């Protein structure tokens, strides 16, 4: 079976090379509904998650962009205190009480 | 206490700790991190020459650990059951996105947010190149960093605007920058140092497309030769048995031997031994895949069938006869087209590739233009018999059929083996 | 090397078995060696000289010693390009000149290295005067032509000589089997 | 316990039959990439 | 077959051994258009090369 | 040293133009991080026309 040009053509046609296009930004993890759903579940549940992806997918940067819009209650001030001269324990106080 | 410094764990509390799984594997700190996650035991690192330390109590872990890494980096961690005990959410990124106008628009918007100035042609060509990198006509590459790098190169080569011409020039220069190996190969072929036959017919020879190592895996032909002589029913694959690699029984020699023994049935054993070899050494053949080129070369050597040297033959084959798809089909096709163009296009050259790879043919503009002009050809074959009937230029039906000529060759070789054994018996 | 199948041995065996089919397993054991070991022979390509010497030993062909043989072969019989052709040609010319050129010394080299030959002035001057000869071969058969001075086609050709050698060794093996059986 | 946690998270502090069904579906779906690509290859004819 | 002297001669003939040669300096990366274009791209774009 | 200094991360404004013989990169191109960082391969042709 000899493949004709029609069967091999895969390049979408072009209407112009000028008149720059304006498009709204896509939602984060566009086309990655699996990753976005998993991250929403992990963030809502506070589970320990892990992103698995081929290198150069920009997993590190969309993770930061998605986590920045996330919001939780104000973190407490954690700090070491000496229970004794040799024993030290980490405790958290309300914000701004350190 | 005042000399205790906070690490990553002590500033990720109430938030998220993002670590590279490859980093944890490399630095050998995964055990300590696992203990910190389970037991809430964080302990500042100490210096070996200081004997007096501080007994740090366990600290409840309020953070969320979101490791990030390639699948291979986690294949070294998922073996530990405690890993699956701790980390239960798998946020897997699909390496490819569906190729649809919705995703094209999303990619355009995403590059616009990056600051690039995209014309419609430029976005279209970036989308096409993303599909090419995914090596699928229906899936675009989800590696948005790669596309961003290509867009940056296009912007530099186009001023500040990603015109279709600019991104085409960027892709062309990306191919041309790591093109020195193929340039040397073509200069050798033209100068006659590496002699490949791209015209006429030859017996037991075929142009098997192989891949050579580089940043882009460059495809190029290699003159596969097959020589059949009477002897034991052993198929000697010289390429993969070279040196100490022959102590492995491979998976391809068995495949071709089974196909040959089961398909042609006129004797209680295969009466031929076939040496399959490659001219030149740049091929780097996988030991577990038996190429269609090896099968057709062996069949031609058996049957004295003159195969066309115009057509390169690529594709994997199993013992049933049907042709399996192979990776990097685009590179192989473009490499054979480059060699044919360097040696001159007779208007009858082409490539024989599996129909299963018809869904991965995203070819460059030049190859498609050559096909449209009829100066090139692309042949899709579903079974090795189709590839053989295409190469030999005759059908397997009736008198002078290909199967009948192969049977005649096997009968002649078995006759010589019979004479040898008859003489040795007395 | 006993536990190694190599790649140059397999190529030579494949060529020898495929080209001469009048019996089954090729009834010869070919021992190939270099006198005066400084060679450090390659393990990834079978030299044309190895094949030609094997054929001469098989068929009792007196090869010319005037002509050195260089080049790598595959099992199709094609002579492939080899690296550093200038060094080999100049080395043989130096050895010929040390013993004195008789105007018939030469080098048999692959056709593929025709675009690879850049020789010193002494070699080119010798070729100009007809004291040194450079032969270019495309197949091992043509190298055997040049060395043996005879063709495969015709009466008392090279093919029938190699056939006679193979048949004689096969007859000796058959006699051995006959002795063993009786 | 982990599945119950996932079901409660998906159901919003309430665990119902629908929530557990959603949790099981999500647990299949988060590791379904390999099968998704295999099915897509079979549909596209790469694996006949 | 035998290679004649004309087929083997590769030295470009010298027409004289005098008249000291004066030529303009060549552009940088002469004969290395690949490397020059790659470096020009890397420099204009600021990509590590 | 008893106590070092916690040096903060610094945004890098330089660009790195590595130079190496090809077998020196054959052992350095195995990292996908190398491909991600160094994207412009300026390769010198060993032979000019």
């Amino acid at each position: 079976m000899r493949l004709s040009y029609e069967a091999l053509e895969w390049r979408t046609p072009i209407e112009n090379s000028t008149e720059p296009v304006s498009l709204p930004p896509p939602p984060p993890f566009f086309g990655q509904e699996r990753a976005r759903e998993a991250l929403e579940l992990a963030i809502r549940g506070g589970f320990h998650a892990y992103l698995v992806g081929p290198p150069s997918l920009g997993k590190h940067e969309a993770l930061l962009a998605y986590l920045s819009t996330q919001s939780v209650e104000t973190p407490p001030d954690l700090l070491y205190v000496p229970l004794s001269e040799r024993k030290v324990a980490v405790l958290t106080l309300p914000s701004g009480q350190e | 206490v005042s000399l205790i410094r906070p690490g990553a764990v002590h500033r990720a509390q109430g938030g998220y700790l993002i670590l590279d799984a490859l980093s944890l594997k490399r630095e050998g700190t995964w055990e300590a991190f696992k203990r910190a996650l389970r037991n809430g035991q964080v302990e500042p690192v100490t210096e070996p020459q200081a004997p007096a330390g501080l007994e740090v109590e366990p600290f409840p872990i309020q953070m969320q650990v979101i490791l990030v890494g390639t699948p291979e980096a986690f294949e070294g961690l998922e073996e530990d059951p405690a890993f699956s005990e701790l980390f239960r959410i798998r946020a897997e990124f699909s390496p490819t996105l569906p190729a649809s106008p919705e995703n094209c628009t999303a990619l355009g918007g995403w590059l616009l947010a990056q600051g690039f100035q995209l014309t419609q042609g430029g976005l279209t060509r970036l989308y096409d190149e993303a599909r090419r990198m995914a090596e699928q006509r229906d899936r675009m590459d989800a590696r948005l960093v790669e596309i961003r790098a290509l867009a940056e190169e296009a912007a530099v080569l186009g001023g500040g605007l990603l015109t279709a011409e600019s991104v085409e020039q960027a892709i062309a220069a990306r191919e041309h920058r790591s093109f020195l190996s193929e340039e040397e190969f073509l200069r050798a072929v033209q100068e006659g140092v590496i002699r490949l036959r791209t015209t006429g017919r030859a017996v037991g020879e075929v142009n098997s497309l192989v891949v050579v190592e580089a940043a882009p895996y460059w495809g190029r032909p290699a003159r596969l030769t097959a020589r059949a002589a009477p002897g034991r029913d052993h198929l000697i694959s010289i390429d993969r048995e070279a040196g100490l690699g022959g102590q492995i029984f491979h998976k391809a020699v068995l495949t071709l031997a089974g196909y040959l023994r089961s398909r042609y049935i006129e004797h209680g054993s295969l009466p031929v031994t076939i040496s399959l070899a490659f001219e030149q050494n740049y091929v780097s053949i996988e030991g577990d895949a038996a190429g269609l080129a090896e099968l057709v070369a062996a069949l031609s050597a058996i049957g004295n069938l003159p195969l066309r040297q115009d057509l390169a033959v690529t594709g994997a084959v199993d013992q049933t006869g049907k042709v399996l798809a192979v990776g990097a089909i685009n590179a192989k096709v473009e490499g054979f087209f480059r060699v044919c163009k360097a040696l001159g296009l007779s208007g009858t050259q082409g490539v024989i590739l599996p129909e299963a790879n018809l869904a991965n043919l995203t070819l460059r503009a030049e190859v498609l233009e050559a096909v449209r002009a009829g100066q090139f050809h692309i042949y899709a074959v579903e079974t090795a018999e189709q590839a053989l009937e295409i190469l030999a230029g005759a059908r397997m039906e009736g008198f002078r059929g290909l199967q009948e000529k192969i049977r005649a060759g096997l009968e002649a070789f078995a006759r010589l083996e019979e004479g040898h054994d008859k003489e040795d018996r007395e």
